[PDB]
RNA sequence: CCGAGCCUGGUGAUAGCUGGUUGUCCAAGAUGAAUCUUAGUUCAACUUUAAAUUUGCCCACAGAACCCAAAUCCCCUUGUAAAUUUAACUGUUAGUCCAAAGAGGAACAGCUCUUUGGACACUAGGAAAAAACCUUGUAGAGAGAGUAAAAAAUUUAACACCCAUAGUAGGCCUAAAAGCAGCCACCAAUUAAGAAAGCGUUCAAGCUCAACACAAAAAUCCCAAACAUAUA
RNA sequence: UCCUUAAAUAGGGAUGGCUCCACGAGGGUUCAGCUG
RNA sequence: ACCUCGGAGCAGAACCCAACCUCCGAGCAGUACAUGCUAAGACUUCACCAGUCAAAGCGAACCUUUGAUCCAAUAACUUGACCAACGGAACAAGUUACCCUAGGGAUAACAGCGCAAUCCUAUUCUAGAGUCCAUAUCAACAAUAGGGUUUACGACCUCGAUGUUGGAUCAGGACAUCCCGAUGGUGCAGCCGCUAUUAAAGGUUCGUUUGUUCAACGAUUAAAGUCCUACGUGAUCUGAGUUCAGACCGGAGUAAUCCAGGUCGGUUUCUAUCUACUUUAAUUCCUCCCUGUACGAAAGGACAAGAGAAAUAAGG
């Protein structure tokens, strides 16, 4: 039968080679994911459809910010084949109330407070 | 259709693509490496002993003879104390340098039949060879003294 | 008794209860009789299949005729036909229950040794008729010595270790990368993409 | 040269072949998802 | 126009059966039980509307059997915004193909059953045409832009070269079977050679192992045209 | 099995059991003739 | 044969899961006579009906499957008949081709389409036969391909005027070649065969029985090929078998009726709208010459080349 797939934990254990390749430090890990839906939920199980709806990724290619916490990561693991995940980078820290209206998410994944 | 079939079942195109993508890729071994840069010892010792046992040596090309003719020639040679030998050039070429015979290198090539002896009946051997107008005598070296065919003729006479 | 023992068509006491056609007994790698036992040569099954009594007779006759009884000895590494294939009548409309037993047959999985030779004789002396018998067999088969078996195995690990493809069927299936488990069988996680139905792809890492 | 029955469903189907383009597309998706694995590992 | 006339009436007979069922626009909306029952219906499930108030789904850890696998169930968080209940209610409710686990059949069927999931009965792009495969969905106008899936690949059989003295036809039984119908030993010389590995002899005789030595075929008519090398 | 034909899945013959006189747009077989 | 209920597998791990699916079992008994009464809270065979479990309490003591309602009977408590088609018409069978209506391609037969078990063909292996001799020839057990000609299977198109088989007419096509052509081998001296490669331009008979396709038989032929074409072709024909209403024989049945059987008889419509189409270098055989020459011990008997006769086909 076709069922939900249990991903073995070893899949989500980065190696030093991966760290060099992708440029993320396991210590001080990134706080927020930028997740975009790059694949249709059609012809996918209803549970993947539901996970996408929960994460708010109904529109493709529309970035959404999520917490990099284990539960959100569990959902993202369920639907990892439909999404692109990149860390949210904050070169100038999180925006202040003054410049909350002058931010822009660069394609590199950086939220710049100047635009 | 069942999961197991007598014929090879058609794969879902996604599975086919998966197989193609995960096909084995052999490594390239750098620049093409090809394009890149006790009978033997029995013969060794036997020939080592023979080189001292013999006092006069000669060589011929007794390959043009028949089995019966070769047997008769061997009988006529065994009438005397001379003994007929053959040994690979493959192992004799090392033997020449081993026994310090530099002038003997360009004498042994192809079929070579040694005629090791200590008493010259070469007069009668040449007489026997005469009635068979072939199988010419080849150069040899008696007691470390190289003799040409003219040398053998003079020594015989 | 340095000769290959005769195999009966059907068990003396048959199975009163008809059993289903569990093709899993042909699907996948063989876990039993995968290694040599008191022999040097054998016929390796490079695919799964069902060995009928006709195949048993072919093997027995050919090997017994073409081996030296005094030096070469043979041994079956496969049980006698024990699975009834309840082939129905020679024409009838579908239904009416399940059919009756007509032939008996023994399942064989890939990697299973079928017949094992032994005695004072080298591999090339036996390659000929073992290869003929292997071709006769209903599944892919190969005349394999102990040395050749170990050589091909070591070659398989060499492939698995040296392939430059970043993408392996194991990695993709286990991680469910492209949602391919929507297309794969649960058995594919363990067959690692080397088995498809009863066919085994040795060339495929 | 006809395929018996209806194409793409029966026991005997049109042979489908994987183009280099299809292979590249699948590999691209696989790379994206390998990156997803890495970013989900922390 | 007689297996039971014709006309009128009952009569607008009855029909679980066939056909038909007329303005515009928007929205929600899809696969069990019983039944003289499987061409139908009732209940359920689903569905629609309105209403009430309060948790609903996802969900890790912990937890769920002895006998003899994929997964599932359960729920703190978390992502989310839905769920339950109340009132009213029609209609759909004995489907198709694809992937997967099985059963039956013939490990046939565009075959028949059960289960998980997907798609179709809904838009569009692609796979030649194309319900069911792949990409993709929420709707309009545009003479803008980035993309998704998306193009089949392969061509394949030469071969070393030599020459082979003799114990003896090794014996046994075998008319003789000597290497060859068969057992048993399987030594041996020259420098170097298996009392037989294959042809051929009633038996001999004549030849080679070596070693000396150096894939495909079916019926109207093949089926885009073509192209090997201009930068990824 | 015999006759019929060169050839014969045709035709004819070796209360019950038989006897077909005549008849028939009945159903079969046939000689001869006749003929598009 | 089955129809209700239950246990096991399919259905491996909450529940749930079919079948003409694979197996098994039951229509109660034994026990006691608290095996009483009441009652929180729950389960539930996917609905309902029905069916389960149960603390506390009271009362004695110190249990382990079949069925509704109505209706009857009993003073009542309670009880019964079947309802086993086991959600149960209170009580009703055969038959229809004399049939009728409403429908159904959601459902049979011919046909089409899948499939290839069966069937057919080709290779691989030599077991083996072939006096020896695998491979001149044939061939077992099997293996691998291909075909879609049989027998079957499926129920996907067509049941809102298409019977079917044979025959006639006209044929289109495949080649897996029956003849004619060209070759290799041969267990081919010649003739002859056997085998294989290539070849689809052309050709491929007439009769008796039978409705016959086939078949047997007779006589021929260079040969009387295997197939596909809706088992080609009935808006071109025929209706002999089979198929409708009549009737017998035999058989089944109480009868009505029926029958894969035997027999006699039995309506075959269409004025063509559209497409399409309506004038596209022969073949064989025999005789003769070569020549009763080659070949062959003889018997027998050629090639290749040429001439003459016919015959057919086409065109006049
Ligand atoms: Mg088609
Ligand atoms: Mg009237
Ligand atoms: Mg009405
Ligand atoms: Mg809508
Ligand atoms: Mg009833
Ligand atoms: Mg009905
Ligand atoms: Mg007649
Ligand atoms: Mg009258
Ligand atoms: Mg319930
Ligand atoms: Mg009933
Ligand atoms: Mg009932
Ligand atoms: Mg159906
Ligand atoms: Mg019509
Ligand atoms: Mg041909
Ligand atoms: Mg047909
Ligand atoms: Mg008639
Ligand atoms: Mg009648
Ligand atoms: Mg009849
Ligand atoms: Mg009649
Ligand atoms: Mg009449
Ligand atoms: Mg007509
Ligand atoms: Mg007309
Ligand atoms: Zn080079």
């Amino acid at each position: 039968k076709f069922t939900r797939s249990r991903i073995p934990e070893k899949v989500f254990q980065a190696s030093p080679e991966d760290h060099e390749k992708y440029g993320g430090d396991p210590q001080n890990p990134h706080k927020l994911h930028i997740v975009t839906r790059i694949k249709s939920t059609r012809r996918r199980p209803y549970w993947e459809k539901d996970i996408i709806k929960m994460l708010g990724l109904e529109k493709a290619h529309t970035p959404q910010v999520h917490k990099n916490i284990p539960s959100v990561n569990a959902k993202l693991k369920v639907v990892k084949h439909l999404i692109r995940i990149k860390p949210l980078k904050l070169p100038q820290g999180l925006p202040a109330e003054e410049n909350m209206s002058n931010t822009c998410l660069k394609s590199t994944g950086e939220l710049v407070v100047q635009w | 259709s069942k999961a197991v079939t007598r014929h090879r079942r058609v794969m879902h195109f996604q599975r086919q693509k998966l197989m193609a993508v995960t096909e084995y890729i052999p490594p390239k071994p750098a620049i093409h490496p090809s394009c890149l840069p006790g009978l033997i010892r029995l013969l060794r010792r036997e020939i080592a002993a023979v080189f001292q046992d013999n006092r006069m040596i000669a060589v011929c090309q007794n390959v043009a003879l028949s089995a019966e003719d070769k047997l008769l020639m061997r009988h006529q040679l065994r009438k005397h104390k001379i003994l007929m030998k053959v040994f690979p050039n493959q192992v004799l070429k090392p033997f020449l340098e081993d026994s310090k015979y530099q002038n003997l290198l360009p004498l042994f090539v192809g079929h070579n039949m040694l005629l090791v002896s200590e008493e010259p009946k070469v007069k009668e051997m040449v007489r026997i060879l005469r009635t068979v107008p072939f199988l010419p005598l080849l150069g040899g070296c008696i007691d470390d003294t190289i003799l040409s065919r003219q040398g053998f003729i003079n020594y015989s006479k | 008794k340095p000769k290959l023992r005769f195999i009966e068509r059907a068990p003396l006491v048959p199975k009163v209860r008809r059993e289903p056609k569990n093709l899993s007994d042909i699907r996948g790698p063989s876990t039993e009789a995968t290694e040599f036992t008191e022999g040097n040569f054998a016929i390796l099954a490079l695919g799964g299949g069902y060995l009928h009594w006709g195949h048993f007779e072919m093997m027995r006759l050919t090997i017994n005729r073409s081996m030296d009884p005094k030096n070469m000895f043979a041994i079956w590494r496969v049980p006698a036909p024990f699975k009834p294939i309840t082939r129905k009548s020679v024409g009838h409309r579908m239904g009416g229950g399940k059919g009756a037993i007509d032939h008996y047959v023994t399942p064989v999985k890939a990697g299973r040794l079928v017949v094992e030779m032994g005695g004072r004789c080298e591999f090339e002396e036996v390659q000929g008729f073992l290869d003929q018998v292997a071709h006769k067999l209903p599944f892919a088969a190969k005349a394999v010595s102990r040395g050749t078996l170990e050589k091909m195995r070591k070659d398989q690990e060499e492939r698995e270790r040296n392939n430059q493809n970043p993408w392996t069927f194991e990695r993709i299936a286990t991680a469910n990368m492209l949602g391919i488990r929507k297309v794969l069988s649960p058995y594919d996680l363990t067959h690692k993409g080397k088995y498809w139905g009863k066919f085994y792809m040795p060339k495929r890492v | 040269g006809r395929i018996p029955g209806r194409q793409w469903i029966g026991k005997h189907r049109r042979p489908r072949f994987v183009s280099l383009r299809a292979k590249q597309n699948m590999i691209r998706r696989l790379e994206i998802e390998a990156e997803n694995h890495y970013w989900l590992s922390m």
